[PDB]
């Protein structure tokens, strides 16, 4: 009953796929709760588009600098 | 001329440093040929030093210098890198250390020093009239090369560095070889385990055991094989008793592995079906053999549950083997899992679980040691990815300990670099780029991690680097079976029963008795007692009376009052009879005379505290000591210090250190960032000043460190390493300081409420549940050390006379009801008046030959007043003092005080 | 742009997702695989009884757990599948490291038990059944199967319950407070 309104009203959904390819935005911020991550689906994503991902964490100036 | 003759020394000893230094100097560009073009300004420099240091050696035969060469010290630098991009190894030596070794010339003999360092298995090497013979192994056994090298009067260290590396690999090969060809041709291994070295043999016996039990698989019968191995255990059990030290070592390891190997075959005879019994052979590692590899080095590899690794052939020596746990055996099996990716075996739970024991047992049984690391704040990213690219090269496995103490920005910085070492070692890339240079990545290279979670001031691992570990938990160990195996191993009659016994005492003592902070009763306990039961066999034979000693000597000194009465109860419960305690004249004769010496009363509580402090470091190394504020911690082991100069004749250096005074920058060391060089600490430079033994006498010297402040977690786990038997200490900079077995640290605090359990557990720990010394005993001492310090004799009698027992214990019992600011006990507070009373005395003595006996009395008594009311009721208001007054008045023909 | 992450709540839907992220008998492996981690990610929200405290399992398990599975289908290739050899290596190794309790371990193995029982009328939820494959049919042929069989699956109302086996005290709680928690703040929502 909770879902039944997304279900009946609602008949489209957008993924990670369709939000990328669908925005004029050349920068786009993911988020999610802790000791959980989304970086293989941009890998994928990144894979299937056919385009390089440059995985470039933060924390350190050297680091910073090279970013 | 005492200044004089300290001046003297001081430039002794400042001319002996600058000699070193220009001695190193010269081995690295003075003596060796087409060094000098690499850094044509250096050279002149060098020269230009060269010059200064013969100007003023002709000055002294017929500071500046110093200053010269640590100045041109930032220029060697590169050199020094370059150096170690030579030989990978050198990453775990300091650039002293690598200006020693490559000064070496002709020598050759301070490269036989550094070898616990670079390799960590080996100690010395054999040399035999300018040749290597051998490499000498740490535990005293002796390896011999497959051949002599011959060394070039011009040769480099790196070449014959590298050729002794590959040469030691491919005579433990040889001697794996011929080991199981002897095997294989049907001889015992009582007679193979006096021939060759313990590596050879125990990889030998392996893989005899899974060729037979495969064989045995082949069919449906288990009870010969059986029968074969356990009389082979027993046979090696009788040989146990009747041969030397170093073959006591290599007959108990292979009892080990035997003992291992009947469980598994104990365990597939009591299968129903054959697919179950398929499984759990499966499920247990095997060591499997090329048939038809036609290189050496990779003939042998391991398969379990399917996956298959490599063997190193890497010398060990002879290692403390541990017992094959079922936890043990699955922790293993999901090493394995994760190797086989190349991902990062994790192992995560509390502490005291056999975490780090378990990689290194892991690393042993594929043939390689494994060099740990202590993480800690002061670990960022460029020193982290130093000891990773370090360890790449090499290819040894690195086992991060403690992996949540690094700061969370590193943690997420170094998942780059986790990550490209992982995608490296995967897709086979021959070189991979950190810092911004192009480094070698040696195929046999692995990171695990042993990170201990859930604790106070430790971070948290972020999920896109745990994603590159495989997180195994080892909440539960088994105690039971390491127990038994372990009394089954020292000669121990029953020991499946006296084995559940202890476990049973065990949990019992954890489940029933107050729960303070402190009490932790896991595995590192237990070891503990096995340990401390292993030198009790010579006097006390293998029996219960052992067990309840040893229990006695490493428990009940961290007790307090109730616990105790509950661990004896339970001692007398569970176990049938409780031993005679040891005679113990000579130590309690040494005691008494130190604390004589030292002007201590020995009451009996004291005497039990000191007895339990040398019982419990006699086999223990490091030692924390507990109790309240004035409790007697410093006096217990500065006497106990003193009955052991006096009973061994061995000198003791102390070197006392305040935790929290000092800066962790200034303990341990702090890498500066201007051009990066290590500045040594505090208590590194005391481990290195006793490691280098200059001096020559801390050989036959013991060594105590007192951390005397409070245990802050971030000061006292950077030391995990040391406390715990790896004995190491792994600076930043890649230094691995051995740990010597004269080097003893004594923590002396207050609380215990910050700590955590990694340090409790690795510390036998001494508990002082109320003061040491009664207070006329402590009133007694302090006069006597004030006269020390200092007619006199009747004076002196006539004042310990005034100190009357029970008026003084009655003006102490009623001052507890006054209101004191700044809350002290009593107790505490007996110093100030015996040193003002004395004082005020000796002040006042210039007088007192022209004054009548009960003036002179009545005098002495109205300053004694005065003292103690200062003393006691020094610190209340004005009503208070005069209540006070009144009250030492009424307690005390004593002159009135008003 | 902001895109926020989550896990799949539909068992139904993750099994599709898996099924499109990626021997007859390796893709029969993979489709056992890819409901096994459906039902277990399912099972880990519930954490008063699916579990005993608050997991997480990503895809380099689900991955760990292919690679093996296909690693045991190449070397044991004489046609008996050591179906307790890998039950036991899944529920204890790769989706068991992370455990910490017993009672987890213990209901981790009871789903790989109930999952990779290796019997060909095999029912892993009262409404699909999954017959094993023939051996004479292909890959392509196979993987079409399986999606049809998939395709044609509905999901009940009481998914939470029914399909992980669960008794309905548990989920009718979960669900009532979830469902009272979003309905008051959109009552909050909807006022002003
Ligand atoms: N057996 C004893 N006989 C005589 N004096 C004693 C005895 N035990 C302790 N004392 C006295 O107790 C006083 C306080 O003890 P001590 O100096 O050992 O404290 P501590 O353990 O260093 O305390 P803290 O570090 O908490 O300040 C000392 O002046 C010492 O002389
Ligand atoms: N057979 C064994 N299995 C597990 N642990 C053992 C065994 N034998 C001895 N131990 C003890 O286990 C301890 C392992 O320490 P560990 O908990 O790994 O430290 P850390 O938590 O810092 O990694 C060692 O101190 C060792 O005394
Ligand atoms: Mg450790």
């Amino acid at each position: 009953a909770l879902n039944w309104f997304k279900n009946e009203f609602f008949v489209d959904e957008w993924n990670i796929a369709d939000v990328v390819a669908n925005s004029e935005n050349n920068y786009f911020t993911m988020a999610s709760e802790r000791d959980v991550d989304g970086t293989f689906k941009l890998i994928e994503l990144a894979k299937a588009s056919k385009e390089s991902l440059k995985i470039i964490p933060l924390g350190s100036i050297e680091n910073l600098n090279y970013a | 001329l005492e200044s004089k003759l300290t001046k003297l020394s001081e430039i002794q000893v400042n001319w002996v440093e600058v000699q070193f230094y220009w001695l190193d100097l010269y081995g690295i560009l003075g003596e060796n040929l087409d060094i000098q073009n690499f850094l044509p300004l250096e050279t002149s420099k060098f020269k230009s030093l060269t010059s200064e240091y013969k100007m003023i050696t002709t000055r002294a035969f017929q500071k500046l210098t110093i200053d010269s060469l640590k100045m041109i010290k930032s220029s060697l630098s590169t050199f020094l890198e370059r150096q170690r991009r030579q030989f990978p190894r050198f990453y775990f030596l300091g650039n002293d250390d690598l200006l020693k070794i490559i000064g070496s010339g002709k020598h050759h003999d301070q490269v036989s020093k550094f070898m616990k360092k670079m390799f960590g298995s080996i100690e010395s090497i054999i040399f035999f009239e300018d040749s290597i013979t051998g490499v000498r192994s740490v535990e005293g056994e002796v390896l011999n090369l497959n051949e002599k090298i011959e060394l070039k009067d011009s040769i480099q260290a790196q070449e014959w560095l590298n050729i002794l590396d590959t040469e030691i690999k491919l005579s433990v090969f040889t001697q794996f070889r011929d080991c199981l060809g002897q095997l294989k041709d049907g001889t015992d291994i009582e007679v193979v385990v006096s021939k060759y070295i313990f590596q050879a043999i125990l990889l030998s016996a392996q893989v005899m055991w899974t060729e037979l039990v495969e064989k045995c698989l082949q069919t449906n019968e288990f009870s010969k094989y059986w029968k074969e191995v356990d009389m082979k255990i027993k046979g090696l059990l009788d040989k146990l008793n009747k041969s030397s030290d170093n073959v006591k070592k290599k007959i108990e390891a292979l009892l080990v592995e035997y003992l291992h190997f009947n469980n598994v075959i104990g365990q597939l005879k009591n299968c129903s079906t054959k697919e179950e019994a398929r499984l759990l052979w499966a499920k247990v590692q095997k060591f499997y053999q090329k048939n038809d590899t036609l290189d050496d080095l990779n003939s042998v590899f391991i398969s379990q549950s399917g996956y298959l690794l490599q063997y190193k052939f890497e010398y060990i020596g002879i290692p403390e083997r541990l017992i094959y746990t079922p936890l043990l055996l699955v922790g293993f099996a999901t090493l394995t899992d994760s190797l086989h990716q190349k991902y990062g075996g994790c192992f995560f739970g509390p502490a005291g679980t056999g975490k780090t024991e378990t990689v290194k047992a892991f690393g042993q049984n594929l043939g390689r040691v494994v060099v740990v690391f202590n993480c800690d704040d002061s670990f960022d990213y460029q020193v982290l990815s130093r000891l990773l690219v370090g360890i790449t090269q090499i290819g040894a496995w690195g086992c991060f300990d403690e992996f949540n103490r690094l700061d969370e920005k590193v943690l997420s910085a170094v998942s780059a670099n986790i990550q490209q070492i992982q995608n490296g070692l995967q897709v086979g890339k021959s070189h991979i780029t950190l810092l911004e240079e192009e480094t070698p990545l040696s195929p046999h290279t692995a990171v695990f991690i042993t990170l201990n979670p859930g604790y106070n001031g430790r971070s948290e691992l972020p999920e896109n680097l745990k994603k590159s570990f495989r997180e195994f938990s080892m909440k539960s160990p088994q105690s039971g079976t390491i127990a038994e195996m372990i009394l089954q191993i020292m000669g121990f009659e029953d020991s499946k029963s006296l084995a559940s016994k202890i476990v049973h005492f065990l949990e019992l003592l954890s489940s029933k008795c107050s729960s303070m902070n402190h009490y932790h009763f896991g595995l590192r306990t237990l070891k503990g007692v096995l340990r401390n039961c292993s030198p009790l066999v010579s006097e006390f034979g293998e029996g219960e009376k052992t067990v309840v000693e040893s229990l006695k000597r490493v428990i009940l000194p961290s007790l307090g009052d109730t616990d105790e009465l509950v661990f004896k109860d339970e001692l007398s419960k569970i176990f049938d009879s409780a031993g005679t305690p040891l005679n113990s004249k000579a130590i309690v004769q040494c005691l008494k005379d130190a604390g004589q010496r030292s002007g201590f009363s020995m009451s009996e509580e004291f005497l039990k505290k000191c007895m339990q402090f040398y019982y419990m470091q006699k086999t223990q190394q490091a030692l924390i000591l507990v109790g309240k504020a004035g409790c007697g911690k410093t006096a217990t082991w500065k006497t106990v210090i003193d009955a052991m100069a006096i009973f061994d004749g061995h000198a003791n250096v102390v070197y006392v250190i305040d935790t929290k005074v000092l800066t962790k920058e200034s303990l341990y060391g702090s890498m500066l960032k201007a051009t990066l060089e290590w500045r040594d600490g505090l208590f590194t430079s005391i481990l290195r000043r006793v490691n280098d033994d200059i001096t020559g006498t801390f050989k036959n010297s013991r060594i105590w460190v007192v951390f005397d402040s409070d245990l802050d977690p971030e000061y006292v786990e950077a030391m995990n390493s040391v406390l715990d038997d790896n004995k190491i200490l792994t600076l930043p900079n890649g230094e691995r300081l051995p740990i010597p077995p004269n080097f003893r640290i004594l923590f002396e605090t207050d609380n215990l409420d910050h700590t955590t359990p990694a340090t409790i557990t690795r510390c036998g720990l001494l508990w002082f549940s109320t003061d040491v010394c009664s207070i006329s005993s402590k009133i007694d001492h302090l006069l006597n050390k004030s006269y020390e310090a200092l007619e006199l004799d009747k004076l002196k009698d006539l004042i310990s006379d005034s100190f009357d027992m029970a008026s003084l214990t009655n003006i102490f019992t009623c001052s507890n009801d006054l209101v004191h600011i700044l809350g002290v006990r009593t107790f505490n507070k007996l110093e100030t008046a015996v040193q003002l009373a004395v004082h005020l005395i000796s002040s006042y003595r210039q007088w007192f030959q022209n004054l009548d006996d009960k003036s002179l009395k009545d005098v002495i008594t109205l300053l004694i007043k005065r003292s103690l009311l200062y003393a006691l009721a020094g610190d209340s208001t004005g009503e208070s003092q005069r209540a006070f007054i009144q009250t030492i008045n009424t307690y005390f023909d004593s002159q009135e005080l008003s | 742009d902001r895109v926020v992450y989550e896990d799949i709540p539909g068992i139904l839907d993750t099994v599709k997702d898996l099924w499109g992220s990626q021997g007859v008998w390796s893709v029969y492996c993979t489709f056992l695989l890819s409901w096994f981690h459906a039902l277990i990610t399912a099972r880990t929200r519930l954490v008063p009884h699916g579990f005993s405290k608050k997991y997480y399992f990503n895809d380099c398990d689900f991955q760990f757990a292919s690679v093996y599975l296909e690693n045991v289908l190449a070397t044991n290739s004489t046609n008996n599948i050591p179906w307790a050899q890998v039950r036991d290596h899944i529920a204890t190794i790769v989706y068991g490291g992370k455990i910490d309790e017993e009672k987890d371990l213990e209901v981790v193995a009871k789903l790989c038990a109930h999952v990779f029982c290796g019997s060909d009328n095999l029912q892993i939820v009262p409404g699909v059944r999954i017959p094993q494959p023939l051996l004479q049919q292909s890959e392509e042929e196979e993987r079409a199967r399986l999606t049809a069989i998939l395709s044609n699956t509905i999901e009940p109302a009481d998914s939470l319950s029914s399909w992980l086996q669960l008794p309905r005290e548990s989920i009718l709680d979960y669900e009532r407070l979830q469902a009272k928690e979003v309905a008051s703040s959109t009552e909050q929502l909807l006022q002003e």
